[PDB]
């Protein structure tokens, strides 16, 4: 009863745009090694922290873009919070 | 409670008495609507709120909470 690796739900941290984005690049899915696609938008951020973010609050979160499932340092840094 | 997007949909039909709940992502924070369906062990998969697989599935499991059997 297998499911694609890229079928899982991703964690992610809302902004003050219209879009949140992924809580790094990748994660274990049904088995694999789920890789968002190459350009997403994301935060550097390990989940360890996120799993451990006050929700609501307002932090300051380094911005990153996904290349072969890493989210690579953007030396920028934006509003961020966890929960949509 | 709204703490992930779902990136990618399954391409193939659950079947039912694989399923156990399902939660709809609504948010248009995230990059598309979707659905999450809970399987009978926990694994979490996102699916297409369009197919119908989808929509008759979400009527099934909402019937079954509605209509136990003692």
């Amino acid at each position: 009863y297998d499911y694609g690796t890229d079928t899982c739900p991703f964690p992610v941290l809302a902004n003050k745009t219209n879009k949140a984005k992924a809580v790094g690049c990748h994660q274990k899915c049904n088995g694999g090694d789920q890789k968002l696609t190459d350009g997403t938008a994301c935060y550097v951020v390990e989940r360890k922290v996120w799993d451990r973010m006050t929700p609501m609050l307002w932090y300051e979160c380094p911005l990153g873009e996904c290349k072969n499932g890493v989210c690579e340092d953007l030396r920028k840094k934006e509003d961020c919070r966890k929960g949509n | 409670a709204a703490v992930t997007c779902c990136y990618n949909f399954t391409n193939r039909k659950i079947s039912v008495q694989r399923l156990a709940s399902y939660r709809r992502i609504t948010s248009s924070k995230c990059p598309k609507e979707a659905v999450i369906f809970k399987t009978i062990v926990a694994k979490e998969i996102c699916a297409d709120p369009k197919q119908k697989w989808v929509q008759d599935s979400m009527d099934h499991l909402d019937k079954q909470t509605q209509t136990p059997k003692t």
